[PDB]
């Protein structure tokens, strides 16, 4: 039922939590993401989390189990809404087009240390249209 | 292993590509280079004849790209090959076949007998010193309890069979390296010495002797051979015993230093004794010749023929699919080949020509003086691959699984990598005609697009091919013009009948820029940037003909009157480029735009296109005008003055001030982006005292 592109979108999301790449998210592997986002989960909580989703009972979430819980969440159009939401909060300029000038603020916002001149050099290929300022259209192709 | 190889060849690419390599680590010994070339070709062939598995094919392509990047494109393929390669040693069954070299057929020469006897005496001497150090003493009877040995007599009093026990290892150690071919000679020094000619044995404290470094390598190989021999007859003992695997049966490479110690020691002692006798040992092979000028052995040469004919059967397969499109069954065994093409060949081309951008452009002209020489016929076949890719991508968008964008990407970077050495000095006539048939065919293809768009404006096959044209062809030819302009190859690359094709393409683009539609809106950027290329940095003087008649390069003057009147040559500049307005017209147009300032809603494409034009012919001739050289005046194609840029740039930034009020512009940022090169070429301290409005208008 799920779109094959949405399958591929859940591929990359599934591998985002699966750093070791074995296709299984352990409790500690999941825990690292939660701590990276600032939240301190107890080990018992993490087990309760995975157990509810782990139909197999192996203690580690597999992708088919991951898809079933994806279907359980009504994320029908939230993906591009988040992408659209990302585009507007990224465009702090509010012009509907994000300029390399604001790119220096946002690199500090995430915490990335990629150098600014390269960011402009990448934004010359990120902008296939070339606008020198990224719109929603050039935002989606980048995503 | 695929990922391991990818990571290694990405991290240590400088070790292989750069002649210096890593400063601390060094460079390859050419054996690593041979191994890497063999790996690249083996993986490439296996992937070519391998059935498509998605994960395997997505992991193999990065490995191939990394290996190609690491390999020098001018790599020297050694005619010298390796010595009896141990592929069968690491066989699947048993994992270690320790086959040694056969020495029964070979026989040791006679002159070595003096060396044999002296080394046998030396071995017996160290033997005796060792075990009268352990406490063994000469006696008449052999008693183990008292540790007395009748064999403690000197070498002369030793029995004949007692001398043979030393001789046997000596002659096999000589025969294994003689059968290998290694030349052993002995100098006039040793010959003079041989002519000169309870015992207390005093052997040479040989530990202080040291070998040459090649000699260390030779000792290594002969030690590996000795271990293979030992492992061979040990293994025979193992099948006789029916089990009991010895822990030391593992190969020489897997062995540790302690395990290798005795075998190495045997190698060094025998070689050092040979040196101390003065016998001269050397490699078993004579270097015959190195064919450096030959392009055949170039890695880039081999890679390009591989790519060239792969694209060849790819194109004729696409012809077969077009011929079978009349039929019902589109499923063919060639699905494997076309997925291989679209998933490997194009990405490999892209990565290779990204990593080796400098190599194919400058054949060791001045960047990287150590090397980087690309062969001239390699250059012309790079141009041939360019042409053939351009022809192959023509009308195959549906067959391409949305990878047409990747094809255009590879094509335009290959166009950037294009160089004109072949056309200036020596180029194959077939290749020249083929690729410029490509150029002119693109010309009438854009033409037939304009007539079909004027016949039926409705927008199927013709619509998708119009999208193909406005996405690939025009940006492609514009990037062609860009690299020719930046390399200054124009005025001599575009001499004859090419300038006719260029006027044709020029008029076509000009009618495109005067026509308006949704496709024209989509190609607004391509039109603007190609006409840019044209009308301030571009090779020919298509606007100013009044001084072109005096140009030596000028088309009519280069080809006299006979053929000009004969062929399809319109006898006048205004005849060959009719719809083009002159400089007077196209710059009074600029000035009237300046005092007018039309709103973007009515006449948009004019102010969206008209400035970058001026930007890429006008300054071809801002450097080329008399303001740089008072001599060679009136020889110039056209006359253009720093004051002329002063006027036109005043025009453009004033209309930019007018521009900032119309929805702030992604397209006025078009003009800004394409103008930083223009204003950077512009002499800056003009920009000061004239930039005053731009900072308050810019912080707005
Ligand atoms: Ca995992
Ligand atoms: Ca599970
Ligand atoms: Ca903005
Ligand atoms: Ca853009």
């Amino acid at each position: 039922q799920l779109t094959e592109e949405q399958i591929a979108e859940f591929k990359e999301a599934f591998s985002l939590f699966d750093k070791d790449g074995d296709g299984t998210i352990t409790t500690k592997e999941l825990g690292t993401v939660m701590r990276s986002l600032g939240q301190n989960p107890t080990e018992a909580e993490l087990q309760d989390m995975i157990n509810e989703v782990d139909a197999d009972g192996n203690g580690t979430i597999d992708f088919p189990e991951f898809l079933t819980m994806m279907a359980r969440k009504m994320k029908d159009t939230d993906s591009e809404e988040e992408i659209r939401e990302a585009f507007r909060v990224f465009d702090k300029d509010g012009n509907g087009y994000i300029s390399a000038a604001e790119l220096r603020h946002v690199m500090t916002n995430l915490g990335e240390k990629l150098t600014d001149e390269e960011v402009d050099e990448m934004i010359r290929e990120a902008d296939i249209d070339g606008d020198g300022q990224v719109n929603y259209e050039e935002f989606v192709q980048m995503m | 292993p695929l990922k391991l190889l990818t990571n290694h060849y990405e991290r240590c690419w400088k070790y292989y590509c750069l002649p210096g390599g890593w400063g601390n680590f060094g460079a390859a010994s050419e054996e690593e280079l041979h191994l890497s070339r063999k790996l690249f070709w083996g993986i490439f062939d296996a992937l070519s004849q391998k059935k498509y598995e998605q994960e395997l094919f997505k992991l193999a392509l990065p490995c191939l790209s990394a290996v190609a990047g690491a390999l020098p494109p001018d790599y020297m393929e050694s005619n010298y090959v390796s010595m009896m390669e141990k592929q069968s040693s690491m066989d699947s069954e048993g994992n270690f076949n320790p086959q040694p070299v056969d020495t029964s057929n070979i026989t040791i020469p006679e002159k070595l007998e003096y060396f044999i006897n002296k080394y046998a005496e030396h071995s017996h001497d160290k033997w005796s010193m060792d075990k009268l150090a352990n406490g063994w003493i000469y006696g008449e009877i052999y008693s183990d309890s008292s540790k007395v040995q009748p064999l403690m007599k000197p070498y002369k009093l030793l029995s004949e069979k007692e001398k043979e026990i030393y001789r046997w290892p000596i002659k096999e150690s000589l025969k294994t390296m003689l059968a290998w071919g290694w030349r052993i000679e002995r100098t006039r020094e040793g010959d003079s010495m041989a002519l000169y000619n309870g015992y207390s044995p005093r052997a040479i404290d040989m530990s202080n002797v040291t070998l040459s470094r090649d000699l260390h390598a030779m000792a290594e190989m002969m030690a590996e051979n000795y271990h293979n021999i030992w492992a061979k007859k040990k293994k025979m003992e193992l099948e006789s015993k029916g089990g009991g695997n010895h822990p030391l049966l593992v190969p020489y490479d897997t062995l540790t230093a302690k395990e290798k110690a005795k075998d190495r020691e045997k190698a060094q002692d025998i070689l050092k004794f040979l040196q101390i006798n003065g016998y001269a040992v050397s490699r078993g092979f004579k270097d015959l010749e190195l064919d450096t000028p030959s392009i055949e052995k170039r890695f880039a040469y081999s890679f390009l023929q591989q790519l060239i004919r792969y694209v060849d059967e790819a194109h004729q397969y696409i012809l077969e699919f077009d011929g079978g499109s009349r039929g019902k069954g589109e499923h063919f065994p060639y699905e494997q080949e076309i997925k291989f093409f679209a998933k490997v060949v194009l990405p490999l081309i892209d990565q290779y020509f990204k990593n080796h951008r400098l190599y194919f452009l400058s054949a060791a002209s001045r960047p990287l003086c150590s090397g980087g020489h690309a062969s001239n016929k390699e250059k012309e076949m790079v141009t041939s691959l360019f042409c053939k890719l351009g022809v192959l991508v023509r009308h195959r968008i549906s067959l391409f699984g949305n990878d047409a964008t990747s094809i255009v990407n590879c094509l335009h970077i290959l166009g950037q990598t294009l160089d004109a050495r072949t056309v200036m000095k020596t180029g194959l006539e077939s290749v020249k005609s083929a690729l410029r048939a490509f150029l002119d065919n693109a010309a009438e293809d854009l033409e037939k697009t304009m007539e079909n768009l004027k016949q039926g404006q409705f927008t199927k096959g013709v619509t998708q091919i119009i999208n193909y044209t406005t996405v690939a062809l025009l940006p492609m030819l514009s990037s062609l013009f860009e690299h020719i302009g930046q390399h200054q190859f124009g005025e001599d690359l575009i001499l004859e009948d090419v300038q006719v094709s260029c006027y044709r393409i020029l008029t076509s683009l000009y009618a495109l820029g005067t026509s308006k539609s949704i496709y024209v809106e989509r190609q607004r950027s391509a039109l603007g940037e190609c006409l840019a290329a044209f009308a301030g940095a571009f090779p020919v003087a298509f606007l100013e003909t009044h001084l072109d008649k005096h140009n030596i390069y000028s088309i009519y003057n280069t080809k006299s009157s006979r053929e000009r009147a004969a062929l399809s040559l319109p006898t006048n500049v205004e005849d060959v480029c009719p719809n083009i307005p002159s400089l007077e017209k196209l710059m009074e147009e600029i000035v009237e735009l300046a005092e007018s300032g039309i709103r973007y809603t009515q006449m948009p494409h004019v102010m969206e296109v008209i400035l970058p034009m001026l930007c890429s012919y006008m300054s071809r001739w801002w450097e080329h005008g008399p303001e740089n050289n008072p001599e060679r005046a009136e020889m110039c194609c056209t006359a253009l003055n720093s004051e002329h840029m002063n006027t036109l740039l005043g025009n453009i930034l004033k209309i930019i001030y007018n521009n900032l009020g119309i929805d702030e512009g992604a397209w006025m940022k078009r003009l800004a982006v394409f103008s930083q090169p223009i204003i950077n070429k512009v002499k800056p301290q003009l920009l000061k005292t004239h930039f005053l409005p731009l900072m308050e208008k810019l912080k707005k």
